[PDB]
């Protein structure tokens, strides 16, 4: 009825040399086996630590990482000083005590991006484009397009809100962002999504459309030298209202 | 709970030949719990550096261990095995006999 | 002939010193091939026979992880069982587990086992059908219900009938020089009086392998198990086994008795008889 | 080869 | 790595077809096996596990184990666009799971009645960009990048208006340069309508 596992934080962007602290919590079982895996793009999760209920079982030795289990159902992954190499998707998992088939489920994962130079960080500019009358007339549907551009690092969570409530029907968001300048190693990124509704629903000025983009950036206290306001974690959005023909 | 008193045999790995190397054994079996004191004595003197097998047990869950040390038998030295266990009121000494 | 693979696990709680002592040992027939001791510096599954050292580091790593996982499960069990038997945190308690395979002369599966004991008594065992559980008492019922909800037997059915035999076959092949050998018993017979008109004739069987062996005396046809007190078969320490039988009799005549030995390593059963 | 499945707490 | 091998894909399967995913492991002592599904940006989610030879079905999913050849398969019946993802094979090699790198599966939606077209959208704000939208095309139409670094063009993605029981493909292209026009925005179209006053 309720075996659960959650990790936090979901996403982190930090500079080289900073400390790390990821947390993992479980619920609905006692004395479980806990595991920390890290996954690199294009690859399968790779084991870091395997802890039984009373201590570490794996003899595995990550270079700049350490694990701890300050409570039966609480598991922690730390680092005193992060290396660029440490960028990855950190996943926590659990299995029933012993060696059986119970469990074997992952938490939601913690995406870590370690940066060399923070001046490369930029939040996304967001813009929504309203349907064309030609579409409305050829078909009887209206497609809005939201464009999140100029962001770095390469992760954002786009979201569409119609009249205060988040929507999912008729929504299609690019799975991965595109590099605005492919040749550059530090290129900024872009992402787009479409929201399709009937011409009738668009043509109603009562309807409010909003494209919302959560961005993960620097923390308030990160070292900064640039002239522009620090690019911390923030939501950037753009809006549009229905138009009568 | 069940406690089981040990059986004991003290003997040599090979036929004892006066002046030829060998191993003095003491096999304790059929006991529980596993905590047990076994000593190999030479003229009633605790023989140091005695090694033993890895704890194991049989169908009835009773344990067995083999204690052994190298030695060289003679016509005047006396060898024995001293065993103590919670099931015994007193430590038990079984003397080594060239035969048996 | 038949062969088997067995694993034995013992965990003893030492409330006051620290974690429980855990010792695991693996056997193929009467030969120990691996061990693990929670108190050893090693902290690895270690080999105890030359033919297992041929397995690569992947195998060892895997066996080490599993054995430690076994250890920690036994740790949780020790805490659960006190609760079940409403016992205090003061005393020392023991948990033992054993499972393994039996294959015939054709190396096909004959039977599997998985048993568990608490403080020296049966707690729960998997029956011959590899599907039912024999729970000794009420506490063990709680355990059998949870093991039934998780289909532990079905998992053990896969391991005991498949994996355990597959690896038993693999080991018998890799260690053929040791496991498939057969050491015939070397025998001799001593004799010396204990008093006038009294003398104990003693028969010996040494350096034999496997351990299964029969050492019986005969004046003529026994008809029933004779009163000759035979010593329990014991390990030489070098991988072989030994056993002796003795009889006291009238000094004068001594050709009245004949020691008989039967072992797999001997085609014809031996019949010794001498009067020193 | 140790059992890698069917081993659970009592 | 080489302990657990899976083709990488992308493997295309038409909607409604059976998708078959294969995995080969090298660790002889592997006693249980698992399949996970992992969507872009998400953590993997358990699909099934198995510890015995043969097949094991759970809904549309069927896992197959053959220890002799150390092969594990996964069949997905009645494939849908929503099962587009990376499928990870994992072997339990002693108290833990070791993973393959996965095979990426792409299920192309079956577009009933397509009407490809390129439309130009303006923004509700004053932006230096203009966007072109190629939509309603058959799922056999592949969209490619522009031969111009100034323009950007997304890959095709599928949206489902659950209310009309209608699926639909799209591709967006944009550029802040005046030149850029929707008539020349794309490459290898399929005779769509290009509207204009």
């Amino acid at each position: 009825m309720s075996q659960t596992i959650h990790q936090w934080p979901a996403t982190l962007v930090q500079p080289v040399g900073s400390p790390l602290s990821l947390e993992c919590t479980v619920e609905g079982t006692s004395n479980p086996n806990l595991y920390w895996y890290r996954q690199a793009a294009g690859r399968g999760p790779q084991l870091l630590f395997y802890w039984g209920p009373f201590g570490q079982i794996s003899s595995e030795v990550p270079q700049n990482l350490s694990a701890s289990r300050p409570q039966d159902r609480q598991f922690i992954l730390s680092s005193k000083k992060l290396l660029l190499s440490d960028s990855g998707f950190y996943l926590c998992a659990w299995s029933e005590t012993g060696l059986g088939m119970g469990g074997w489920q992952f938490g939601e994962g913690s995406r870590l991006t370690v940066l060399e130079d923070l001046k490369n960080v930029f939040p996304p500019e967001v813009a929504v484009f309203e349907p064309s009358e030609a579409e409305i007339s050829h078909t009887q549907k209206a497609t809005l397009v939201c464009l999140a551009t100029g962001f770095y690092p390469d992760h954002v969570e786009l979201s569409w809100w119609v009249n205060g409530k988040e929507v999912h029907s008729g929504v299609c968001t690019d799975p991965q962002p595109l590099k605005e300048q492919p040749a550059l190693n530090d290129s900024r990124y872009a992402l787009s999504s479409r929201l399709r509704v009937s011409a009738t629903f668009w043509q109603d000025p009562r309807n409010h459309f909003r494209c919302q983009v959560q961005f993960y950036g620097l923390s308030e206290n990160d070292e900064w030298t640039q002239d522009r306001a620090k690019p911390v974690t923030q939501i950037v959005s753009a809006e549009a209202w229905g138009r009568a023909d | 709970m069940i406690q089981r008193t040990p059986k004991i045999q003290v003997y040599s790995r090979h036929p004892a030949e006066n002046g030829k190397s060998n191993f003095l054994n003491c096999y304790v079996s059929g006991f529980h719990p596993s905590d047990i004191e076994v000593d190999l004595l030479k003229n009633g003197e605790r023989i140091e550096k005695v090694e033993h097998s890895d704890l194991s047990f049989s169908k009835d869950w009773s344990f067995y261990l083999l204690y052994y040390t190298e030695f060289t038998p003679t016509e005047k030295d006396e060898y024995a095995c001293r065993v103590n266990h919670v099931t015994l009121s007193q430590p038990k000494i079984v003397k080594w006999d060239r035969d048996m | 002939g038949s062969h088997s693979m067995r694993y034995f696990f013992t965990s003893v709680s030492r409330p006051g010193r620290g974690e429980p002592r855990f010792i695991a040992v693996g056997y193929v027939d009467d030969t120990q091939f691996v061990r693990f001791d929670s108190d050893a510096a090693s902290q690895r599954m270690e080999p105890r026979a030359p033919w297992i050292e041929q397995e690569g580091p992947e195998y060892w790593d895997g066996e080490t992880r599993k054995v430690k996982a076994h250890s920690q499960t036994h740790r949780v069990d020790l805490g659960t069982l006190r609760g079940y038997y409403n016992q205090s945190e003061a005393g020392s308690h023991t948990v033992q587990r054993m499972y393994g395979c039996d294959v015939g002369s054709d190396w096909r599966f004959l039977r599997g086992y998985h048993q568990y004991a608490y403080d020296g008594k049966d707690y729960i065992a998997l029956k011959e059908d590899l599907r039912s559980w024999t729970a000794a008492d009420m506490a063990a019922q709680t355990t059998k219900h949870k093991w039934e909800a998780a289909h532990v037997a079905e998992q053990l059915r896969a391991y005991l009938e498949g994996t355990c035999v597959e690896w038993l076959r693999r080991y018998l092949e890799n260690g053929k020089e040791t496991l498939q050998r057969t050491d015939a018993p070397k025998t001799h017979m001593t004799h010396h009086a204990v008093s006038d008109h009294e003398a104990t004739l003693r028969c010996w069987a040494l350096s034999f392998y496997p351990a299964e062996i029969t050492l019986t005396w005969q004046r003529d046809g026994e008809d029933q198990t004779q009163d000759t007190e035979l010593v329990e078969t014991r390990p030489a320490g070098d991988g072989t086994f030994q056993k002796w039988a003795a009889v006291v009799v009238p000094s004068g005549q001594e050709q009245r008795y004949t020691c008989h030995v039967q072992h797999e390593g001997l085609p014809k059963p031996l019949t010794l008889r001498w009067e020193p | 080869e140790l059992a890698g499945i069917g081993i659970l707490t009592v | 790595k080489q302990e657990v091998e899976q083709n990488s894909g992308p493997l295309s399967v038409p909607e409604g077809a059976i998708a078959s995913l294969n995995c080969t492991y090298s660790f002889l002592g592997s006693q249980s096996f698992f399949w996970y599904r992992q969507y872009s940006g998400k953590s993997p989610e358990l699909i099934m596990f198995t510890y015995r030879e043969g097949d094991k079905e759970d809904g549309r999913f069927t896992a197959q184990l053959n220890k002799a050849s150390q092969h594990v398969s996964l069949l997905i019946r009645d494939s849908q666009p929503s099962d587009s993802a990376t499928y990870l094979c994992a072997v339990n090699d002693g108290g833990r799971l070791t993973f393959g790198d996965g095979t990426t599966l792409t299920v192309k939606p079956n577009i009933q009645n397509p009407d490809p077209a390129v439309y130009q959208l303006r923004d509700s704000k004053s932006s230096d960009k203009s966007v072109c939208l190629f939509t309603d095309f058959d799922s056999q139409t592949n969209v490619s990048q522009s031969k111009d670094s100034d323009v950007y063009i997304t890959d095709k993605c599928v949206l489902d208006m659950r209310s009309m029981d209608f699926k639909s493909n799209s591709a967006v292209a944009w550029s802040n340069k005046s030149d850029f026009a929707c008539a020349n925005a794309f490459n290898n179209s399929i005779i769509p309508e290009d509207t204009f006053f």
